[PDB]
């Protein structure tokens, strides 16, 4: 398979960066891409096998190499605003008729300044009594807010397990300032049980997002605490009848 | 040179439907075509590949097929699923050799959206667990054809909707969220759009 790293990243205007790419497939050809809104894939670099590569349609403030067949890295001296992006590596044989394969992607943000970076704050909202009572069901609601970049995972557990049923999350946040690129976001997801499994005061209920931040190494001069990567949680318990 | 379009740009159909894709090309000289699937906040996964001299290649419900002359290929969907919603992207390589740089189309955003046998439209209020007197909209169970528009007020927002299948009982159901970060404000409001006459409007209380 191929495996791309880091998943997430927030840059600092003018620092450096390197994205690995790895695959264990012995493909010989491998390529990088950057993906942006309403302009699609579009080729960084490509390597046909150790020891060369070549320039696609958007080389500039990139650099790869290709010593061995195993890894592609991309590399990024002078991080710029532009370069804000998702990064995705594919790899294939060079005998075409093998498939193209896909890493997960690198979304990478720079920013001007990394005071623009906001944790979300998290909170879960409890079930209706209009909707028990009328459908026997129960919605809660979790609402994560204010959060900058959008590099966040959010997950529903129940008495420790996570869970998949009865749960939709917003395939993509909303801006908080629509005409800002660099608007905060907000993102909510529904997890809905029976009204009896909620009505029952033992069972537990935790939403959490994981926020994709600064790093340990950063500077951050401000009142406010660092906006690092984190885990932000709120939690409810069932309510008796 | 080598361009590739995909139509339609975003594509909505009821669940059960028989969905199809376009992909064309400018160069019918292509080594094989690739559709992927892409779900938000992940990669592309690989549906299918058709070689050159192949016409046609089957993975279950997706059945790909490729006119080379023309310049086009098509991908079917059998009996669509509310599973499917993703974008679509088709990517043609060259036949040539010495450049191995595929081209990819700007995808199709599909939605095939659930079937609700039993409307039951309705928007309810929520409170904060932890009783900072906030709250929040939810328009629930609502048909498939019902759409939701953003809101035309400053400090009020609204989400798209989505789907949720509780496993257990076998039912699955559309919801949109709406709140407002403004000092005692109703958000059932929010949703002066589209909607249902009949949609219940319970008072918070």
């Amino acid at each position: 398979g191929v495996t791309q790293t880091p998943k997430f990243q927030v840059l600092k205007t003018g620092q450096s960066m390197t994205l690995q790419c790895a695959q264990d497939m012995n493909h010989e050809y491998m390529s990088w891409y950057r993906q942006d809104p309403g302009m699609g894939l579009r080729l960084i670099h490509y390597s046909v096998g150790a020891g060369t590569t070549d320039q696609g349609e958007v080389p500039n403030g990139y650099n790869v190499s290709r010593s061995t067949i195993e890894d592609f890295p991309l590399r990024l001296l002078s991080a710029a605003p532009s370069q804000t992006s998702v990064y995705f590596c594919a790899s294939s044989y060079l005998g075409n008729t093998g498939e193209l394969f896909f890493g997960e992607g690198s979304r990478l943000t720079v920013l001007e300044d990394l005071k623009n970076v906001f944790p979300p704050e998290v909170a879960v909202f409890e079930p209706s009594e209009a909707e028990i009572s009328h459908t026997q069901k129960a919605t809660l609601v979790c609402l994560a807010t204010g959060f900058y970049p959008d590099h966040v995972e959010l997950s529903w557990w129940v008495n420790g397990k996570e869970v998949h049923s009865g749960v939709c999350t917003d395939p993509q946040p909303l801006k908080e300032q629509p005409a800002l690129n660099d608007s905060r976001y907000a993102l909510s997801s529904r997890l809905r049980v029976s009204a009896t499994f909620w009505q029952d005061p033992r069972n537990h209920f935790r939403c959490q997002v994981q926020f994709y931040g600064l790093s340990e190494n950063d500077e951050w001069t401000q009142d406010r605490a660092k906006p690092v990567t984190q885990i932000v949680s709120a939690e409810a318990w069932g309510r008796a009848d | 040179k080598q361009e590739v379009t995909q139509i339609p740009a975003a594509l909505s159909v009821p669940e059960g439907e028989n969905l199809v894709l376009n992909c064309s090309f400018t160069d019918s000289a292509i080594y094989n075509l690739q559709w992927f699937r892409q779900d938000p906040g992940k990669g592309l996964t690989s549906l299918l590949l058709i070689q050159s001299s192949q016409r046609e290649q089957t993975s279950g419900r997706l059945n790909a097929s490729l006119d080379k002359s023309s310049g086009s290929s098509t991908l079917y969907i059998a009996a669509s699923q509310p599973g499917d919603s993703a974008t679509y992207l088709c990517a043609v390589r060259p036949l040539l050799d010495g450049t191995y740089i595929p081209t990819f189309g700007r995808g199709t955003s599909l939605i095939v959206h659930p079937y609700i046998q039993n409307p039951d439209p309705a928007v309810y209020q929520l409170r904060d667990s932890k009783s900072s007197d906030k709250s929040v909209c939810l328009f629930t169970d609502f048909d498939s054809q019902t759409n939701v528009s953003q809101s035309k007020d400053s400090d009020v927002y609204i989400t798209d909707k989505c789907v949720l299948d509780m496993r257990s009982m076998d039912f699955k159901s559309n919801s949109a969220v709406a709140w407002s970060n403004k000092s005692d404000f109703a958000c059932a409001n929010a949703f002066n759009n589209s909607i249902i006459p009949d949609t219940f409007f319970p008072s918070p209380e």
